[PDB]
């Protein structure tokens, strides 16, 4: 066991992030029991997850992790249920990982987070139904947007655009935002409202493509230039909870629902795989970067699972 | 002061949460009693066998402690409303697992959502929980003044924000509350928590709440302006409102992160403090009326009862009014006895209804202020009171004084009067039946003579109170007809309620009344004009008196007699709260009918819709002859 490292890590597994290295970043809250608070974990051998004793390092968060992303190399970046956005460092020997920042800006639990690819600064959401953009250097909120009329579910940033990002709000709305422009954000999906939007991933390659999943576990490939919905498939029988895509050149959509399932998507959303493994809620899936070929999930029945994909 | 509840969606350890909120001086802890984000499976295979526990343990506070400092709160995920069948079935299971939860720990109070317009269904599940067992607690209905759509940033490019002014869309969220209250079928267990935006609407959509069950004010953190020395403070908009709420005796929740971060929460705390001490001071009424707000009483008949020795005692401690009554009589003398006749001329002063004495004492504290010369009958039914009497006119009065025990209508006089004086008249003036009483002893009455008073009115107005409403059909009983409640009025100091429009005049009596044929009898139509969106409930009594000349009582709020704490007003209800739309015409029609044996209202809204006519035959409500 580590120093600065808890005994025990909370039983529901919030969040899986391979780094460049294929080191393995993981959240966790407790969501029973007397104490509901959260710990983020590094396993440099990500076989060993979730074993404690096993860990490059380990802390403990004041309250539970809604959602979670690397900053670079040694940088985590934190959805806390506190209503802070908190920045954790990597030791210099990444021994012991320690807090550079926690800010309390939003009113509710901050559900959602996403760098923008400028990388000095990150988009937050919150059932406060705020959209805030972050200065991570000078530690302060530049912009906070009360666009949506419901809790903000998701954003995420354009992959190489440092001023766009996609959110979705159980309103129903999917917003386009440009911070270049006056009125930042541009209303978009297909005409028809449809089920709740709960899952966003922009196409790694195509600039002006991104996937979204809903409450009716039905995931939908979108075109902003078209601004109309080019394809859906009703991939799950539960909520879409998250949408992850593969490194690959041709990239493959891992889809995880509450149906506890996993499911690999080829372009055209056909199924390629599925698994079962999980007997709990799915919440993340992060492909190696060593081998491709490899997605490891988390869920809350506390199981990291690692997937061999054809 | 202030009782202030602290509003949290984030608790890591109850213990020590509990203990941070309470050092910061609040009465009570707003949280969620299972954890926010722990969305739970009822139906389907792995998620629904989950091992446990559901949530952390009972055995965390002391009962006293979940009885008195907690509100629990409904998981944000539960959304028994939603399309998604899926998700209806799981919120319905969850919904009942909080609420079944909540009154395991014995929580005073639990906090739902109308955060849409759309509840049918969390009415549905709310209304099965109030069914399943008899219970205490409340529920609160966290409602915004300005819905969420309608408060959004406009910056959505392509979804501009219409700043075009909608009347009724503009108060899209009393709506929400009526129809959710309406289905739960005005449950007294069903409240309203109105949160407060930064963004106030206009006074109608503010209005809109003023007579409805508000429980709690929510003040997110996010409205404080900052003082000069960084103090969080409020607009004096913001601040008109809270001294409304105050009136109100509601309890404020401050919900949200610290946004003053150079000071603690308790500086949000301590301005409501600072607002509540210096809140514009109270009026001696409103000292007086401290715990009658909005009880409802039944109207006193002393003609058909023997008032006792202590409503005599409060009849009697209003100085104000008899200085009234002292001040006609002072003024009637003079104008009857001119200064050459004073000493020749001793007028005959009959006090028709004098109780315990306070009209004869200011009958003689009149006379000797006039020097004018005074005999006196003090005529009263009341033999306990004639008890009072008999001992003051042995002891004080003397032989000036006649104590006659006996009934005004049946009393054979030894001599006409040159003045009568009574005070016959309840909150709706003619409903203890002075005109009868009057009428009755007219014929020993001077053809010359003057009553005091001279002459009475009744004013009525139409009235917006969800909450009284709810009083009145609370006081069904056990051996008669289920709705009487409603064919009666009611004495009481009307406190959470609206009035629709101004009051207008119903009934005048004279006296003495020279009609060849007198019929006391009544009907008459009001056209309450209407320039809101509301609900009527009933119709608020006032009335007014010339004792003589431009001495005047009035507990009419326009013309009101100063320091007159004595009598508040009268309400008529009806069983069906009628819808008026603005801009319409509430028209309502009242009569006054009688027998030998009694006396009694009837009453009937005819506009903008009919009601049924109330206390027929005087089946429900009479007054005795
Ligand atoms: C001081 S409140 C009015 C008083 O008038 C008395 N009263 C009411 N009606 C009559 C009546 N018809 N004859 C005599 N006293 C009356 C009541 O008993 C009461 O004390």
């Amino acid at each position: 066991l580590p120093p600065n490292a808890p005994a025990c890590m909370e039983r529901q597994l919030e969040a899986a992030r391979y780094r460049s290295d294929g080191a393995l970043l993981l959240g966790a809250s407790s969501l029973s029991g007397r104490c509901w608070a959260g710990s983020l974990w590094l396993f440099k051998d990500p076989c060993a997850a979730p074993n404690e004793g096993f860990c490059s390092a380990g802390v403990q968060t004041e309250a539970g992790v809604a959602d979670l992303t690397w900053v670079g190399e040694r940088g985590i970046l934190v959805a806390s249920d506190s209503g802070a956005v908190e920045l954790w460092e990597l030791d210099e020997n990444e021994t012991l990982i320690v807090s550079k920042f926690c800010k309390y800006e939003h009113d509710d639990i901050v559900s959602t987070v996403s760098v923008l690819s400028s990388g000095t600064q990150a988009v937050s959401g919150s059932k406060d139904i705020c959209i805030k953009v972050w200065d991570l250097a000078q530690q302060v909120v530049l912009s906070s947007y009360r666009a949506h009329a419901a809790q903000v579910t998701c954003v995420a940033a354009s992959p190489h655009k440092d001023s766009v990002f996609l959110s979705c709000s159980e309103d129903n709305r999917i917003l386009l935002w440009d911070t270049r422009c006056p009125k930042p954000a541009s209303q978009i999906g297909c005409s028809a409202p449809g089920y709740l939007p709960t899952s966003l991933a922009w196409h790694p390659q195509q600039s002006e493509v991104f996937v979204f999943g809903d409450e009716n576990g039905t995931v939908s490939l979108v075109d902003t230039k078209s601004t109309s919905c080019v394809l859906s498939s009703a991939v799950h029988s539960q909520c879409v909870t998250g949408l992850v895509f593969s490194p690959h050149s041709v990239p493959f959509l891992a889809s995880l629902s509450e149906d506890c399932s996993l499911a690999v998507l080829d372009s055209s959303l056909s199924e390629l795989f599925r698994s079962q493994a999980h007997r709990d809620f799915v919440r993340d899936a992060t492909w190696s970067p060593l081998n491709h070929s490899l997605l490891t999930t988390v869920g809350w029945d506390h199981q990291v699972v690692h997937h061999v994909v054809p | 002061r202030v009782s202030s509840g602290r509003d949290l969606n984030c608790v890591p350890e109850i213990a020590d949460t509990l203990g941070a909120v309470a050092k910061q001086g609040f009465d009570f802890l707003c949280m969620p009693v299972f954890h926010p984000r722990f969305k739970r499976e009822f139906i389907q295979e792995p998620a629904k066998n989950r091992p446990g526990p559901q949530t952390r343990s009972d055995l965390l506070l002391s009962g006293r402690d979940w009885n008195t400092l907690i509100v629990g709160k409904l998981s944000p995920w539960i959304r028994p409303d939603s399309k998604v069948e899926k998700i209806r079935r799981n919120s319905e299971a969850a919904m009942l697992q909080e609420l079944n939860f909540g009154a395991y720990l014995g929580l005073p109070a639990f906090l739902l959502p109308l955060n849409q317009e759309d509840n049918t269904n969390l009415a549905r599940v709310l209304t099965n929980h109030i069914h399943t067992g008899h219970h205490s607690s409340m529920f609160w209905m966290r409602v915004p003044l300005v819905a969420p759509e309608d408060l959004r940033d406009d910056i959505i490019e392509n979804a501009p924000t219409t700043h075009t002014e909608e009347y009724s869309g503009e108060e899209k969220t009393w709506m929400w509350w009526h129809n959710f209250r309406t289905l739960c079928d005005y449950s007294k267990r069903i409240a309203v928590a109105l949160e407060i935006g930064a963004d106030l609407p206009s006074n109608h959509v503010i209005d809109r709440w003023l007579g409805e069950p508000i429980k709690a004010a929510i003040l997110p953190t996010s409205i404080f302006l900052t003082n000069k020395k960084g103090f969080p403070v409020l607009s004096k908009m913001h601040q008109r409102l809270i001294f409304r709420l105050l009136k109100l005796e509601v309890q404020f929740i401050i919900t949200g992160t610290n946004h003053h971060s150079e000071k603690e929460f308790c500086s949000y705390l301590q301005y409501l403090e600072y607002l509540s001490q210096n809140r514009p001071p109270p009026n001696a009424y409103e000292l007086f009326a401290k715990g009658y707000e909005d009880y409802l009483q039944s109207p006193l008949q002393p003609l058909m009862d023997n008032l006792e020795s202590q409503t005599y005692e409060v009849f009697e401690k209003d100085p104000i009014k008899y200085s009234q009554y002292q001040q006609a009589i002072y003024k009637c003398l003079l104008d009857r006895v001119p200064e050459e006749e004073k000493d020749t001329n001793v007028q005959v002063l009959m006090v028709l209804g004098a109780g315990r004495g306070p009209l004869v004492n200011a009958s003689l504290r009149a006379a000797k202020q006039a020097d004018r010369r005074i005999k006196l009958y003090a005529v009263e039914k009341n033999p306990n009171a004639v008890v009072t009497l008999e001992n003051w006119q042995f002891e004080e009065w003397g032989s000036q004084v006649t104590v006659v025990s006996s009934d005004m209508r049946e009393w054979v006089a030894p001599e006409k009067a040159d003045i009568i004086v009574s005070e016959l008249l309840g909150s709706f003036a003619d409903n203890e039946l002075s005109p009868e009483c009057l009428d009755g002893a007219q014929h020993f009455l001077k053809d010359d003579g003057v009553s005091i008073p001279g002459e009475y009115t009744s004013f009525l107005a139409p009235i917006s109170s969800s909450k009284l409403y709810n009083e009145v059909r609370a006081c069904r009983e056990k051996d008669r007809d289920p709705e009487a409640q409603f064919e009666m009025p009611y004495v009481v100091r009307l406190h959470n309620f609206h009035q629709l429009s101004a009051p207008q005049p119903c009934f005048t009596f004279s006296h003495p009344n020279r009609d060849p044929m007198i019929d006391n009898n009544r009907y008459c139509t009001l056209e309450f004009p209407v320039e809101v969106n509301t609900v009527l409930h009933g119709f608020a009594g006032y009335f007014e008196t010339v004792l003589y000349q431009d001495i005047t009582l009035s507990i009419r709020p326009e013309t009101h007699s100063p320091g007159m704490f004595s009598w508040f007003p009268i309400l008529f209800p009806i069983k069906q709260p009628i819808t008026v739309r603005e801009g319409q015409t509430i028209c309502v029609r009242f009569w006054r009918c009688s027998n030998s044996k009694k006396v009694w209202y009837e009453w009937a809204v005819t506009a903008p819709v009919c009601s049924a006519i109330h206390n027929p035959t005087g089946r429900s409500y009479t007054i005795g002859l």
